[PDB]
């Protein structure tokens, strides 16, 4: 017997309901269990039920519920945080077929910044003394915003990554492009990319 | 807390042999070895109690090799290493006595398998600073750093602030891309953003580390070069007025 | 099938 | 504490001289493991004996048995020996056909 | 109709020879299909029964890594049991095991059972309910109060509400033509006398299914035990028991004996005579 995670892959809002599914074979009375792993360590445990409260809390807010009519154990989190993204796996015990853990196929989480004062803006950076190149930051834009990668050779483009001024409660995206040529302008690098008419440039 | 591992990375070229080396808690008495491939479920491929082995995915073969002699750490060894054989083996115990019998992992052991050597390279660094459009007009200074020309996809970076660690603030591409993906080198990019009152003083030290798990000193190395050793690379820059 | 085993 | 073997040696079949039968030994009710059985033809040890796995009855006694392939006739004495810690001399049963 | 299912096992501390001897069994009803030998080269858990070979692989793998995870938890716990009982090293002494799940006709939970016995005494045990235990001696507190920190009654109880009537009934329905098909058993009988006027009757039944039975020897209408030898209900070899109730009798009075066998298979009990 196997175990299901129908939710393949969610993104949603910082500080939206969350749920994850997780159900058992139908017939088994298994030991159930929830991890996390972000991409680069191992896994982390979240939650375990066997002792008989359906409903169980832990780690980083985290609640789950057994229901064993619906042979479900699903995952809740009433307001997910940006450091929330990771892969999120379900393991049961199958009790009598032995003591080793059987895992789900692998729920995949990412979370946006609902961000509340937009101020898209691009900037050239000072380079290196070490340094040939001169990068571009594209940082401050809405959620909603579609970065389309470059086309020219020498030049490179990224995804956008959250930072978290934990202290101002500041959050906001951002964006990294560059290149090592001296026609290479970054006033004029990000325009392969769908962004607003308000990019704010330097004087 | 907690389960350990040695190492963390690693790659070898296929035909040869690998070995790591886990140790769990204290007073654990049940030991799981677990695989997980790239982008997958971890797959179970054996299980001790109390240094004698009791179930071994029969998905496998006789190459695979795993031992815990003393009663507490274990060793896995592969013999004629593939690239079907690349993927991080995460170890794992538990109790026998606890009910829910909850197994804890450790920080597993990423591999990789190639045809050949001639594929690696260590990070250069390069930190790049805010410019005062930015700075003049928000108070907030953000700055850009930067690793290319290393190979492969196993690297770690970290900021530092007058030689302490700072996370808040940090943001960092969670995974890296190829400077060339018609084939491949990789690049990382990452940033870190402050107010810019804590930018213009010279007393703030702004040093980006980037940490790359290369070879080892019992690999061998044939290129006319420095061999590309596991070892820490960091761009630093000052603050300015 | 066998059952769970514990110990003393 | 310790618990006496009870012994019985019958046969598979009713006995029908030359014809192929199976002959039992059966250790039940004893305590603790360990025993010895085994099996005689006119004093020899059988060669050929295959025995019971290992069970217990419900007052943690255990029961084992013992068969081989025979074939009788009207002379031939087949007996079964056990020894035990409790007994002070291998006990030896022998086989009245029609018992 | 009415089944059941039961497991076994059986550690002997052997000193100065290695490590002890764990030997376990599987039965159902009155059928064993599995085994398993510490000693055996195998190191499986090979079966004892035709209807059990269908099973693959992974049944195998499965019950072998949790039978082996038992001979090295119940030789874990050989130690155990001596610095709890102060015994000797040594010394050598036996833990025994025994629980499985009786289903009825429908496949529906009857009972449940679970009881550890060390040297021939009852250690610690599972009540009725399945979710409290009872020690028998201090020592077994000892371990009682561990599982009781552990709730280890809910796990057990899950495994026999689940994991055993849900499995069993796979067991049934994979050899219907062997544990379902009661065989009735086969009687007549014998004679042989002493004396000049004493002769022993001998009542016969062999080859049944289950073991289950009662023989009965009466005297004109009224039942009677003394001379009467019984022997226990001893196996076949093929599957099937025997039993014999012998009584001596005087020259002239046989004519007044009967012999009744009471069985399943059997719908009328049978009543004898010479």
């Amino acid at each position: 017997q196997s175990v299901t995670q129908p939710d393949i892959h969610i993104t949603v809002s910082e500080g939206a309901s969350l749920e994850l599914r997780c159900n058992y074979s139908y017939g088994a009375t298994p030991y159930l269990f929830w991890y996390v792993q972000s991409p680069g360590q191992g896994l982390q445990l979240l939650l375990k039920y066997f002792s008989g409260d359906t409903l169980v809390q832990g780690i980083k807010g985290f609640e789950a519920e057994f229901k064993r009519s619906q042979s479900s154990f699903n995952l809740r989190k009433p307001s997910v945080h940006w450091s929330d993204a990771a892969e999120y796996f379900c393991a049961v015990v199958f009790t009598g077929g032995g003591n080793k853990l059987t895992f789900g196929t692998g729920t995949q989480l990412k979370v946006e910044l609902n961000i509340q004062n937009p101020d898209p803006a691009v900037y050239q950076l000072r380079d290196s003394k070490s340094s040939d190149k001169s990068v571009c930051l594209f940082t401050d834009f809405d959620s909603q915003t579609n970065v389309s990668q470059s086309k020219d050779s020498d030049v490179y483009i990224t995804d956008k990554c959250v930072l978290d001024m934990r202290s101002m409660d500041f959050k906001s995206n951002s964006a990294v492009a560059w290149s090592n040529k001296s026609d290479f302008a970054c006033a004029n690098a990000f325009n392969n990319s769908i962004i607003p008419e308000d990019t704010f440039f330097p004087s | 807390t907690g389960v350990s591992q040695d190492p963390r990375h690693k790659i070898t070229k296929r035909g040869q042999n690998v070995t790591f080396r886990c140790d769990p808690i204290s007073e654990h008495n049940r030991l799981y070895w677990y695989r997980q491939t790239l982008g997958q479920g971890p797959e179970f491929l054996t299980y001790f109690q109390n240094e004698a082995q009791l179930e071994k995915s029969r998905l496998l073969s006789d190459r695979f090799s795993a031992e815990r002699p003393k009663g507490s750490f274990s060793t896995l060894e592969i013999q004629r290493t593939e690239q079907g054989d690349s993927a991080m083996y995460l170890c794992a115990s538990s109790l026998r006595d606890r009910v829910p019998e909850t197994q804890y992992f450790g920080p597993g052991t990423r591999l990789l398998v190639l045809e050949d050597l001639k594929n690696v390279f260590p990070p250069e660094v390069a930190v790049f600073e805010p410019s005062e459009a930015e700075i003049s007009h928000t108070q907030k200074a953000t700055l850009v750093c930067l690793a290319t020309g290393f190979y492969p996809d196993h690297v770690e970076l970290s900021w530092w602030v007058n030689g302490k660690e700072v996370h808040s603030g940090v943001c960092t591409d969670p995974q890296p891309l190829k400077e060339q993906p018609a084939l491949s080198r990789y690049a990382l990019s990452s940033r870190l953003r402050v107010s810019a009152t804590f930018w213009q003083n010279p007393r703030n030290h702004f040093r980006c580390q980037v940490q790359f798990y290369g070879l080892s000193e019992n690999d061998e190395w044939t290129q006319d070069r420095a061999k590309p050793v596991t070892q820490i690379v960091s761009a630093e820059a000052w603050g300015r007025a | 099938r066998y059952p769970l085993t514990f110990g003393w | 504490i310790q618990r006496t073997p009870k012994i019985q040696v019958y046969s598979r079949h009713p006995a029908e001289n030359g014809k192929s039968n199976f002959l039992n030994c059966y250790v039940s009710g004893f305590h603790p493991s360990d025993i010895e059985v085994d099996l005689l033809k006119n004093g020899e040890r059988i060669e050929k004996v295959e025995h019971s796995d290992l069970s217990f009855s419900k007052d943690w006694s255990f029961y084992l048995l013992y068969y081989t392939e025979f074939t009788p006739t009207e002379k031939d004495e087949y007996a079964c020996r056990v020894n035990h810690v409790t007994l002070s001399q291998p006990k030896i049963v022998k086989w009245d056909r029609d018992m | 109709g009415s089944h059941s299912m039961r497991y076994f096992s059986t550690s002997v501390s052997r000193p100065g020879r290695g490590e002890p001897r764990f030997i376990a069994v599987g039965y159902v009803d009155d059928t064993q299909f599995v085994r398993f030998d510490s000693d055996a080269a195998s190191q499986r858990m090979e079966p004892r029964a035709p209807w059990i070979e269908q099973e693959g692989p992974e049944y195998w793998d499965e019950e072998t890594g949790k039978v082996k995870a038992h001979s090295q938890t119940d030789r874990e716990n050989l130690r155990i049991a001596l610095r709890y009982y102060n015994q000797s090293e040594a010394g050598s002494h036996t833990l025994q095991m025994m629980f499985g799940c009786d289903v009825g006709s429908d496949g529906r939970f009857l009972r449940g059972y679970h009881q550890y016995a060390y040297d021939g005494k009852d250690y610690i045990a599972l009540k009725e309910d399945l979710r409290s235990w009872t020690a028998a001696d201090m020592a077994a507190q000892i371990t009682k109060r561990k599982w009781e920190a552990a709730h280890v009654a809910e796990q057990q109880r899950a495994y026999l509400e689940g994991t055993c009537v849900d499995g069993l009934r796979r067991y049934l329905e994979n050899g219907k033509e062997t544990l379902q098909r009661t065989d009735p058993p086969k009687t007549h009988m014998t004679h042989h006398p002493i004396s000049d006027h004493e002769a022993t009757l001998r009542c016969w039944a062999l080859g049944f299914y289950p073991a289950e039975i009662t023989l009965t020897w009466q005297r004109d209408g009224e039942d009677q035990t003394q001379d009467t030898e019984l022997v226990e209900t001893r196996p076949a070899g093929d599957g099937t028991f025997q039993k014999w109730a012998a009584v001596v009798v005087p020259s002239g009075e046989e004519q007044r004996y009967t012999c009744h066998v009471q069985h399943e298979g059997l719908p009328k009990p049978l009543t004898l005579r010479w």
